[PDB]
RNA sequence: AUUUCACUCAUAUUAAAUAAAAUAACUCCAAGUGGGCCAUUUUUGGUAAGCAGAACUGGCGAUGAGGGAUGCUCCUAACGC
RNA sequence: CCUAUUAGCUGGUUAUUUUCGAAAGAUCUCUCAGGAUCGCUGGAGUUGAUUAAUAUAAUUUUACCAGGUAGAGAUAAUGAU
RNA sequence: AUUUUAAAAUUAUUUGAAUUUUUCUUCUUAUAAUUUAAGUUGUUUCUAUACAGUACUUUCUUAACCCACUCGUCUUGAAAC
């Protein structure tokens, strides 16, 4: 019987302890570019670009930059399928992305590896390395160090 | 009689008899009402490079096909 | 092709020296050892045996590590017990 | 009890077998089918599945659209597997080999004295058994007025379907949800 | 034409050579690796100086309920680990992701080491293989190494031999041969299982779960 | 051998520590030796006594070796002593265990039954502790004093039980319950 | 059960009944597949009047082929018979049940000299 | 910001794992449906209900087979001869 | 006689085999025994794949996000006591 | 009727080589066979030395062991009092 704008926000808006007050001063310093991911987290102390109901806490490629505003490209799921919305919000309720700085420094590790192993010619293997089983290794431990424990009863 | 107000059973099923389908990811996305005024000079940027091959093309075809 | 009947890889010999090249060297190499007269097992246990003193006095040696490991700490389990106990 | 799609079973979309009984479209069919299956040629396996295609996938080819479309070499020999119709519209015409399944007699009165010549697909595959120096096209399948009424309907916001009306004009289908005066546009 | 009928017939003795002399290589292969686990255990009883092997790197799982009254992600799990039918058994290469993604299944499954003869056991009489094209696999026995070399021949693993070679031994390429392979299709136990309801672990008995290196008796009365 | 009169349990020691993290360069190296069905089922019941006891389990444990160590000599006749925690149906409660019998695996394992047919406590309710030897003379139970008297003796009344080649339905009579 | 008479097997006899056409007499015994809803026979309830399906379907080799191991093929005359000629030891001839008694001798005594066999050979005579 | 020229980032196991992943994707025409119920877990009203109302998943409906003596929904398990 | 009036309602609705195969949600409605429209389904067709890959995935891993339910508390705030 | 062929194995050779050290040790230079290859073939009786029976094929009628509730329909749910 309730479905307002702002419903059902009671703490997810919430500011939290020790947060309340207005955006940090160098907030407003982030270098925004097209076609970049990001985090829209919304800021209730700032009312004008509030993020809607559902995509706070969500993360989507920048579509639009405006002066004060951005243009976020979020994939929401709807019965059957998950479909493309574009959300206008000001940009302090943006917050940059750390899902490529996880690749950034990778590729920077690629010119630098890469290129000295080919020129070197040698074949070495890029992938992740998924660790699973541990290797066999020779181990030296020690009598003295070597110490037993014993479970207990009730009490 | 009463009715079944309301039931979520069943829907999340028969969204994936068909499966949860994804955006088509088109490469070249219209930018209609997106930020005029550099889109409009991006307009004027590309004729700068079209008129000079055009130019350039016809010049050749003409002094090819004498 | 039409298919025939699957012969057993591992009873049919034909079959299965096709599928391992190796297997008919393996078995023959098996087969000896198996033909090796009793004799030769006979005079050589003991031999084999006691080449092993050293091995069985190392892993004794370790068995009674663990022993002397496991008494010690009942000795502390217990000392616990009977400093807690008042 | 097997846990598999649709019991484990392939299933493949569209025509399998043609459906005209036309009695050298089958010899055709057959022959590009047989041609499709020994050769390895995707020129013969396109030709094969395109000769089993409904009507409105082999649609007509202009003359200037097929002139347009050859301009790039002259000395290959065009394919297609519509028809082929003339187009007032194009000036002149010139020396352009071209196999289609019909031309319009128009088109083909106009290649023949041009100075080209109309082949027929037992000809193409008679002196062209491999698909070389042929430039195989087709027209424009969804240009056709039927899929201008198809995709979103018309009424959803930013839809260019054409309704189903009986006439075009101010009094049919124009007031209400198709201008912003009367309650919403589009 | 002429030539091609000996040209066709010198081949076969190129490549039966070669393949003679690889065999020779992983007959000295399983020689030299054979020593070296036993020399490297016997190091560890020399001194108080420890020796082991991690986790194998692979293990046999078999499923152990049916394909009714499933959730949808354990669903999706045995779709994805090719275990489809109530007595299916595959083989799993070992990581943290897929051992993860087994905890999840590991109610309705059971699965441990499977050792040398096991695995020698169900790749020979139990062992099928894709030989169709890709998408049309047309399950078909062994039964011979054409079809081996055909998938992995330009990929020089060609061989029942090589596949047993390499599958116990994790090697380089797990990838063409576990999906080579056909997902083994097992009798019900000679004896019978103890409680599928319950899991091996507790002190009732049951059956779900990791038997480490207490499946091969169950596969090998399985099979 | 006797398959039915059987247990099937064995002797096993696999030594391990917990994981060398960034935080613990060198920890300490730990051990602790129980039996049970299996040596998987031992593993898995080490590992829940440890994450009882201690803060440690699979994601923050490893093993580095395994060998079995079995007894000196299993055909000898022992005496030793363990410690039994159980819970009810409405609390828990703990005492002292001890038996006799040819080797600790069924030593282990003639309790359960006991158990189960007294107090009707599941198996996995009960707990077992250090495991040590006992003495002869200490035991302050009243049946296990006259198990090493110096002669004793008692007589066979016992039904007797045939085989079920001789379990033949119709007798020729009736039989006696003397035997001997 | 199945017949296995020679090469020939049968994997069925005794051709389905309609349901409840034992009992019920307005309803005749040639099959019908019941819709129903609790028809109990679409329901497929057990020891009840099984249908028809596809597994009882013969071997395509030896399927519409007589115990006479031929292909029966009926004629109405002796203008029917010439195809027999290159077949006369895959298909074995009949007459047709309209042909009248001299006509029957003369395609029989042609049957005869053709060396083909004749199921009905016994017919008004 | 766009375009064009250079160089080049494993691409000969595949920029982590696994995958009867193309049985995919898209379009058109159209049927039936739009009274639901039950089970585990969670939960609202109610003293409670084989009561009324919701969430997840799986079933009954639409489905038989072996078992629970018996049973639309429980366990095993889903079905050509 | 108009008239075989209308009926969102009840009953009935006729050969076989094979293949695929649901919904009892949702929005609007003088709507609540109905209808339309999404969703689920079938048929038809094209583009694709057919190159043990890529698209792809009710899966996991790695990296990074958002939460305020369970729990915990009255000395941390309100409301109690 | 232009792969039940090639190889694989075995036998009888033979060549040289090899090594576990040789009466089932291993591999080609060459031959001839055979099947363990390359999904069952052989021997003897009977039918039987007949034109249709006491046998063989089949239909029907009876029993017997196990099983089996009136169908159609509305319905979440019908064998339904």
């Amino acid at each position: 019987k309730s479905r307002g704008k702002r419903s059902g926000t009671r703490y997810k808006f919430s500011k939290k302890f020790r947060k309340h007050g207005e955006c940090t001063a160098n907030k407003y310093l982030e270098k925004l570019n097209y076609g970049d991911y990001v985090d829209i987290v919304c800021d209730s102390t700032q009312q004008k670009g509030m993020p809607f109901n559902y995509y706070h806490g969500k993360t989507g490629k920048i579509f639009h930059i405006t002066k004060r505003g951005v243009g976020v490209l979020v994939n929401k799921r709807v019965k059957h399928r998950i479909e493309q919305k574009k959300v206008c919000v000001r940009i302090e309720h943006v917050r940059k992305s750390r899902c490529n700085e996880d690749f950034l420094l990778r590729k920077i590790k690629n010119a630098e590896l890469i290129k000295e192993a080919k020129l070197k010619n040698e074949h070495i293997n890029i992938k992740r390395k998924t660790e699973g089983p541990k290797p066999a290794a020779m181990i030296k431990v020690p009598p003295s160090k070597i110490i037993t424990i014993e479970p207990l009863p009730f009490y | 009689a009463k009715s079944k107000n309301h039931t979520n059973h069943n829907q999340n099923r028969k969204a994936h008899k068909n499966g949860i389908k994804k955006p088509k990811k088109h490469k070249f996305m219209s930018r209609k009402g997106l930020d005029p005024n550099f889109f409009r000079n991006q307009k004027y940027c590309l004729k700068g490079i079209q008129k000079k091959k055009k130019e350039l093309k016809l010049k050749a075809k003409q002094e090819k096909n004498n | 092709k039409k298919r025939l009947q699957n012969k057993n890889s591992l009873t049919n010999f034909a079959v299965r020296c096709r599928l391992n090249p190796a297997y008919k060297l393996l078995r023959s190499l098996a087969v000896l050892r198996m033909r090796k007269s009793i004799l030769e097992k006979s005079k050589n246990k003991k031999e084999k045996r006691v080449q092993k003193q050293i091995q069985k006095k190392e892993l004794q040696k370790i068995n009674h590590d663990y022993y002397k490991g496991v008494a010690k700490a009942v000795k502390k389990k217990k000392k616990r017990e009977e400093k807690k106990a008042k | 009890g097997i846990a598999l799609k649709n019991v484990g079973r392939i299933k493949k979309h569209g025509r399998k077998h043609l459906v005209s009984k036309n009695p050298y479209l089958r010899l055709l069919v057959k022959l590009y089918n047989f041609l499709a299956r020994r050769t390895n040629a995707n020129f013969n396996k396109i030709i094969a599945k395109r000769l089993i295609m409904p009507k409105r996938y082999r649609p007509p080819l202009s003359l200037s659209k097929l002139q347009y479309h050859m301009a790039n070499h002259p000395n290959d020999i065009a394919v297609v597997v519509g028809s082929i119709t003339d187009d007032k519209r194009l000036f002149s015409l010139k020396q352009l080999k071209v196999c289609a399944l019909r031309f319009t007699e128009t088109a083909r009165k106009r290649i023949e004295d041009a100075g080209g010549e109309c082949l027929t697909f037992d000809q193409l595959a008679l002196k062209y058994p491999t698909g070389k120096k042929c430039v195989l096209l087709r027209g424009p399948t969804k240009a056709r007025t039927a899929e201008k009424h198809f995709g979103k309907a018309p009424g959803k916001p930013k839809s260019k379907a054409r309704p189903y009306v009986r006439s075009k004009g101010r009094k049919f289908e124009k007031a209400r949800g198709r201008r912003k005066s009367r309650a919403y546009k589009k | 034409a002429a030539k091609k009928i000996k040209t066709l017939k010198l081949i076969n003795k190129k490549k039966r050579n070669d393949l003679r002399q690889r065999t020779l290589r992983y007959e000295e292969e399983y020689e030299s690796e054979r020593k070296k686990i036993i020399e490297l255990k016997r190091e560890a009883r020399k001194n108080n100086c420890f020796y082991r092997e991690a986790e194998k790197k692979v293990v046999f799982v078999i499923r152990l309920k049916g394909v009714n009254k499933l959730p949808p992600k354990v669903r999706s799990v045995f779709r994805l680990l090719r275990l489809l039918q109530v007595h299916n058994g595959v083989f799993v290469k070992v990581n943290k992701a897929t051992k993860e993604m087994l905890k999840i299944v590991e109610p309705y499954v059971t699965y441990g080491y499977p050792t040398l003869s096991t695995v020698r056991k169900l790749l020979y009489k139990r062992g099928y293989v894709r030989v169709g094209k890709v998408r049309r696999y047309a399950r078909k026995k062994i039964q011979d190494n054409a079809d081996i070399s055909k998938h992995l021949g330009k990929y020089n693993v060609h061989g029942i031999e090589d596949m047993v070679y390499q599958l116990y031994t994790c090697g380089p390429v797990f990838k063409k041969v576990n999906n080579f392979l056909w997902a083994f299709k097992l009798k019900p136990p000679r004896k019978g299982f103890k409680a599928k309801r319950h899991a091996f672990n507790e002190p009732r008995p049951g059956d779900w779960g990791n038997r480490e290196a207490h499946i091969n008796e169950l596969i090998n009365r399985m099979i | 051998i006797d398959n039915s009169l059987n247990t099937n349990i064995h002797q096993y020691h696999i030594v391990g520590r917990a994981i060398p993290t960034a935080k613990d360069k060198n920890p300490n190296v730990y051990r602790m030796c129980i039996f049970a069905k299996n040596d998987t089922n031992a593993k898995s019941r080490f590992w829940y006594f440890m994450k009882k006891i201690n803060k440690l389990k699979k994601s923050n444990g490893e093993l580095l070796a395994c060998e079995q160590i079995k007894e000196r000599f299993p055909l000898r006749v022992k005496n030793y002593g363990v410690l039994l925690r159980y819970d009810s149906r409405t609390g828990t409660h703990n005492m002292y265990k001890e038996f006799r019998d040819t080797t600790k695996e069924g030593a282990i394992a003639q309790l359960y039954s006991e158990m189960a047919g007294r107090h009707r406590a599941r198996a996995s309710s009960i707990n077992i502790i250090r495991i040590s030897e006992i003495s002869s003379s200490l035991v302050r139970r009243p049946h296990i004093k006259q198990l090493l008297k110096r002669r004793l003796r008692f007589p066979a009344l016992h039904l007797p039980t045939l085989q079920k080649e001789y379990r033949k339905k119709f007798a020729s009579k009736r039989p006696s319950t003397y035997r001997m | 059960a199945v017949k296995k008479v020679g090469k020939i097997i049968k994997k069925r006899t005794k051709k389905f009944t309609r349901f409840q056409s034992n009992r019920f007499m307005r309803v005749k015994p040639a099959w019908r597949k019941p819709r129903g809803i609790d028809c109990r026979v679409r329901r497929r309830y057990k020891g009840t009047n099984l249908m028809p399906s596809i597994g009882y379907g013969s071997n395509k080799k030896t399927k519409f082929l007589l115990p006479n191991n031929k292909y029966k093929y009926v004629v109405k005359n002796v203008k029917e018979m010439e195809p027999l000629i290159m077949n006369h030891t895959k298909y074995c001839v009949q007459i047709a049940h309209n042909v009248s008694s001299k006509k029957r001798k003369q395609i029989i005594e042609r049957a005869k000299q053709m060396n083909v066999s004749v199921i009905n050979a016994k017919a008004r005579l």
